[PDB]
């Protein structure tokens, strides 16, 4: 009856409220069919009253005490599902007004979930900026707060994928600043947390093309490139970062560094300290265990080859040079590739190779080690036999051997047991 | 003339399906010394068979029909049956032993054996712990394979066969494999109560079950620190198998399993390597060693008296 | 959903009605959310138990009135989630306590499982695979033997109770009826298949070990004989709710358990009863359909059960343990037999030690060293 006519009309909106509140307050123990029929019913009622709701309605809606809160953590994703829609439906009004006291509660809530987390871990507290009075003494367990964390930050995504609300605290800056604490510790216990948060930021930002073009709604957005490339590159150099985590990263900073050089009017945007710092993640992110990741990195670095300073480019030519004995054919190829795009004059000059350099630290700390007589005759016949005659009688198998010469009960880094020169070099040794 | 022994293509039986001694292995053995030999355990379903193969001379990106240790078939799987059966041997390029047995307690053995001294389970029970004895006895590290965390009666059941071993007591190390790990597995919470059972269930079983074969060392979790864990255990996870940013794939929590698996063949190849007896022993001298082992064990005096009991 | 002991104390709004009593137990893997709440939560429709919510066992119970059936779940150290507690006790606070404190546990839930047993008319077995574990063969050959030899005082507990004349001899409602609910963990119509297979080896391995009969009276638990008692529950994203969250969200930035359960509650809540018998000369089977009240008065009595102790301490760790025992009995003569004193006492000890060990060798030691030093 009340999706009949269209929101255009002043119908009593005190009796519907009423209605609707009456039967939330009082669905606790109830069907699953219930549920959702509440559920929808409130959905109806807050998209039928536009801007016409009194900031009770929302403020009673969002409070620790309130009948919504825990809906959500019903078994079927139907409940689920009608649960998000009524934060979607409340967080769609335009009405400034109403919109912020549901703003706040849901980031007070956020804050309260994110600072029992931390002093599970006997850290101290933090998001003081965002804390909110109905949530002054509260305590979630541990599996209820990474819950509420998550499903707030999803409700958040309604708002941040909007294709046009002057908030104070905004989607971008809450993500890229007010939440940085989950990357310090946070992510190492709850990877999930920094995995949402990462997530809602790159989804909010691929939809203005990364505010590239900025870089009333232009004068807000005419810093935000440079907090992007200054996050992922410092969020890059961390060497205790998740698998999950590092591929988005790779794929986030693919995607800036192509967009980079789709047009020639972002020319002078090659001079800035963050796109430093995004260069020199890329290069840390190379020489990595993952072969996916190095070459996702190799074609990004290869993007962006040109309008490179020198400095870059010389620490690229050490990578290639030590990419180019690599176990496996993609490797090689696509790092042949990235090495054939540099300028002679920086291939052939005579600075230092620092990464050829940490090889013969390792073999040298391999040689000055005492002899640990694990080499059997056959090893050696076998390396014997494929340098007199070129059969080496086995069907990657340096690998093979190296392991199979270590002994656990009794020191070269792992990500160089990728590289042939170094296989080679030690076993010649041994 | 410096040629290779010669190459295995599939692994041969190393013990009859009658529980019967089969000298077909040593026209691969050597007089090289050093050997290394890995030994499994497990129930029906783990995947002692898959996991056997894809340490040994395997790799993921195979099909199930070239592994060395012949896999559970799709329409096996329907009758609730079992497929690796007696005890299996294979020795790779590296002159590495893998011995692969059939799964303890087996429901479908039993069964088979219904359709054919006091009643089948004994036998099947027993049976169980003469192989899990002769595997402690001959091997240098015993594998368990487990589907779910924490049987409760797995640990009984090893800390028995122990007990009753033929004969400075020589113990092997243990390794705890979790098989199909999920998501909520590979958090640093669970992960330390998973270690602290595991240590609180064998705090005197007197077998090497810890002090090697560390995951967090081997970058599993980047950013653990060592002091989290009270005392780590040998264990391991293995998961199930297998513009830009409607292209992202699903979050899954772990790491990749081929990278798992590739980690835990790399670690298995650097165990150490002990001596079985007062004598230092050969290829050829362990294939004798052990059987003289097996026939002990068949005709033992413990197991009997223990069968005697139930 | 209280505690079974804080309910038998305390109804008048339901006091007269027919409840059928459904009983679970099982073992339980180390997860956030235990399958057996899980089950009650999807059987009755509403969110029954909610989520984010010495001795080691514990009894529950709860009355759903839209269906007049009585839940009962069962935890003991089988689940992971006491027997965590339990590790975690023992880490902060000998060979031999440690074996006697497990020992003590595995009474604990064999007499919970015995009681349960007996105040039940479907028991549900819940396992984290398909595959049937053979242990419970000889768990419940190991309850038979206890339960019919501590008849005498339980039927005497009972004896001045309206339950009526077949209970009062059988001490028992009528012949429970077993099912099975197994998890797919990935596994694998195939699944009716398995269903059929499990059936019939789990129908086949409990009759060849006696226990199954043909006559339903003497059996510890009947099966069904034309319907289905084994249900394989399939995966699903209802678990792990953050992996369902992330799903969602990724989304956002671009028969039945109730049925099998009900064709066998139906046959209860109809007074028919059960009746499974293939020997060809079938017996007539006791049953009897009692209210809240009535269930309750026996029930109390039930739980509140003197000599039980003493006849539950003859019935696994005994086996271990004797045979511990005797082989450090068998090694001690040789030690004896074998020995200025330190050089023969090092000597015997050696030799006992490479001898026999178990979980009873501190005893034995020290019998053999107090009996060394004695003789000098
Ligand atoms: N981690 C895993 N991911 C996916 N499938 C798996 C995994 N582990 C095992 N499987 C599958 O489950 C089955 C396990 O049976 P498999 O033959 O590997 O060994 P098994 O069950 O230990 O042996 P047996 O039945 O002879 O005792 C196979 O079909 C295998 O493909
Ligand atoms: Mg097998």
């Amino acid at each position: 009856l009340l999706g009949s006519l269209d929101p255009s009309m002043t119908i009593h909106c005190d009796m519907v409220i009423t209605y609707g509140l009456d039967q939330l307050e009082n669905c606790q123990t109830c069907g699953t069919d219930y549920i959702i029929s509440v559920l929808n019913l409130l959905t109806l009622i807050v998209e039928q009253i536009n801007t016409k709701l009194p900031s009770s309605f929302v403020e009673k809606l969002f409070i620790p005490s309130s009948k919504l809160l825990f809906l959500r953590y019903h078994k079927e994703k139907e409940v689920v599902a009608v649960a998000h829609a009524v934060y979607q439906a409340v967080l769609s009004l335009k009405n400034i007004p109403v919109l912020e006291t549901a703003y706040k509660l849901i980031l007070g809530e956020m804050t309260c979930a994110l600072n029992n987390l931390l002093h599970s871990l006997q850290l101290p507290e933090a998001c003081s900026e965002i804390k909110h009075e109905a949530f002054k003494n509260h305590v979630f367990n541990v599996d209820n707060a990474k819950f509420v964390v998550i499903f707030d930050l999803s409700a958040l995504t309604t708002i941040g994928n909007a294709k046009n609300w002057a908030l104070s605290p905004t989607v971008f800056a809450l993500l890229s600043k007010n939440l940085m604490i989950v990357h310090s510790d946070l992510a190492v216990h709850f990877p999930a947390i920094q995995y949402a948060v990462l997530y809602t930021l790159y989804s909010h930002c691929t939809r203005h093309d990364h505010f590239i073009s900025s870089s009333t709604v232009t004068t807000a957005t005419k810093k935000h490139f440079s907090i992007i490339l200054n996050l992922l590159g410092i969020l890059l150099k961390k060497d205790n970062l998740n698998q999950d985590t590092r591929k988005l990263l790779m794929t986030w900073a693919l995607e800036a560094a192509v967009l980079m050089r789709k047009s020639e009017t972002y020319a002078p945007l090659f001079s800035l300290p963050s796109f430093h710092k995004f260069c020199k993640g890329l290069l840390a992110n190379t020489l990595v265990e993952d072969v996916n990741i190095c070459l996702q990195a190799c074609s990004s670095l290869h993007a962006l080859s040109s309008s490179l300073p020198d400095d870059l480019l010389q620490r690229c030519v050490d990578v290639c040079r030590v990419q180019l004995v690599h176990s496996g054919t993609r490797i090689r190829q696509a790092f042949g590739k990235l090495l054939k795009s540099i300028p002679l004059d920086v291939v052939l000059s005579n600075n230092n190779h620092t990464e050829i350099q940490e090889i013969s630290l390792a073999l040298r700390s391999h040689m000055s080690k005492a002899p640990s007589n694990t080499f059997h005759p056959q090893d050696f016949s076998d390396v014997i036999s494929f340098i007199l005659y070129g059969n080496s009688h086995r069907t990657n198998w340096l690998e093979r051997l190296f392991y199979s010469c270590q002994r656990l009960d009794k020191t070269i880094p792992r990500n160089l047991l990728k590289t042939d020169a170094v296989l080679w070099q030690w076993a010649i040794w041994e | 003339k410096l040629l290779p022994p010669e190459r295995m293509k599939h692994s041969i039986k190393l013990v009859d399906d009658q529980m019967n001694w089969c000298d077909s292995a040593i026209e691969y053995l050597l007089d090289q010394t050093d050997v290394l030999v890995v030994g499994v355990l497990g129930l029906q379903g783990t995947g002692k068979s898959m996991v056997m193969s894809l340490l040994s001379a395997n790799t993921p990106e195979e099909d199930q029909r070239t592994y060395v240790f012949r896999a559970q078939s799709a329409e096996m799987k329907e009758r609730g049956g079992n497929q690796t059966s007696g005890i299996d041997f294979f020795i790779t390029q590296e002159r590495i032993v893998f011995l692969d047995t059939q799964p303890i307690l087996s429901p479908s053995i039993l069964d088979h054996l219904i359709n054919n001294y006091n009643l089948p389970h004994t036998y099947v029970e027993m049976q169980s712990l003469q192989i899990a004895a002769f595997l402690f006895t001959v091997c240098h590290v015993v594998i368990v394979v487990q589907d779910w965390f924490t049987d409760l009666s797995l640990y009984r059941f090893l800390q028995t066969a122990e007990m009753v071993k033929p004969s400075t007591e020589y113990y092997p190390h243990l390794v705890f494999l979790q098989n199909k790990a999920r998501r909520e597995d590979f958090c640093p919470r669970k992960l330390r109560q998973m270690h602290l059972m595991i240590d609180q269930l064998m705090a005197h079983s007197h077998l090497r079950y810890k002090g090697t074969l560390s995951m967090l060392q081997c970058n599993v979790f980047p950013g653990l620190p060592p002091d989290f864990l009270d005392s780590e255990v040998n264990l391991f996870l293995v998961p199930f198998m297998d513009p830009l940013f409607s292209l992202l794939p699903g979050y899954r929590g772990h790491p990749s399993f081929q990278s798992l698996v590739s980690k835990l063949r790399s670690q298995v190849m650097s165990m150490a390597r002990p001596q079985l007896s007062h004598t230092i022993l050969t290829e050829k001298n362990w294939f004798h060693y052990a059987a003289r082992i097996w026939d002990g064990v068949r005709k033992s005096s413990a197991l009997a008296e223990y069968s005697r009991l139930l | 959903p209280v505690s079974l002991r804080d309910l038998l104390m305390g109804e008048p709004p339901w006091r007269e009605d027919e409840i059928c009593v459904v009983g679970i137990f099982g073992k339980t893997a180390l997860r956030l959310n235990s399958e057996k709440f899980s089950l009650v939560n999807t059987v009755c429709d509403r969110q029954v138990f909610p989520l984010f919510r010495q001795d080691y066992s514990l009894l529950q119970a709860y009355y759903s009135q839209e269906s007049k059936v009585l839940y009962l779940l069962l935890t003991s150290i089988c689940d992971n989630s006491q027997l965590l507690r339990a590790c975690r006790a023992l880490q902060s606070g000998p060979h031999a306590e440690a074996h006697e404190f497990w020992k003590h546990q595995e009474k604990l839930q064999c007499l919970s499982l015995l009681y349960l047993f007996s105040v039940c008319h479907i028991l549900l077995l819940v396992h984290p695979t398909c595959s049937f574990d053979i242990t419970y063969d000889r768990v419940f050959r190991a309850l038979d033997g206890l339960r019919q030899k501590v008849l005498p005082l339980l039927k005497t507990a009972i004896k001045d109770c309206p339950v009526g004349k077949d209970w009062k001899l059988n001490c028992r409602p009528c012949p429970p009826r077993l099912l099975f609910l197994f998890q797919l963990n990935g596994a694998l119509s195939p699944k009716r298949r398995l269903q059929h297979a499990l059936e019939d080896q789990i129908y086949r391995i409990f009759r060849k070990s006696r226990v199954l009969t043909n006559q339903s009276i003497n059996c510890l638990f009947t099966v069904p004989a034309n319907q289905a008692f084994v249900y394989i529950v399939p995966g699903s994203q209802e678990e792990d709710p953050v992996g369902m969250l992330l799903d969602q969200l990724r989304s956002h930035c671009t028969f039945t358990l109730r049925e099998f359960l009900w064709q066998h509650v139906e046959l209860v809540l109809s007074k028919k009863g059960f009746d499974d018998s293939v020997g060809r000369n079938p017996q007539p089977s006791h049953f009897e359909l009692p209210t809240y009240q009535k269930w309750i008065s026996a029930a109390s009595k039930l739980y509140e059960v003197s000599k039980i102790l003493s006849s539950i301490k003859v019935l696994f760790l005994d086996i271990d343990t004797k045979f511990s025992e005797n082989r450090c009995q068998k090694a001690l003569p040789m030690a004896h037999s074998a020995y200025v004193h330190k050089n023969q006492l090092a000597q015997a000890l050696r030799v006992y030690s490479q001898h026999a060990r178990g979980p009873a060798f501190h005893k034995y030691a020290m019998q053999l060293h107090e009996d060394c030093y004695k003789f000098w």
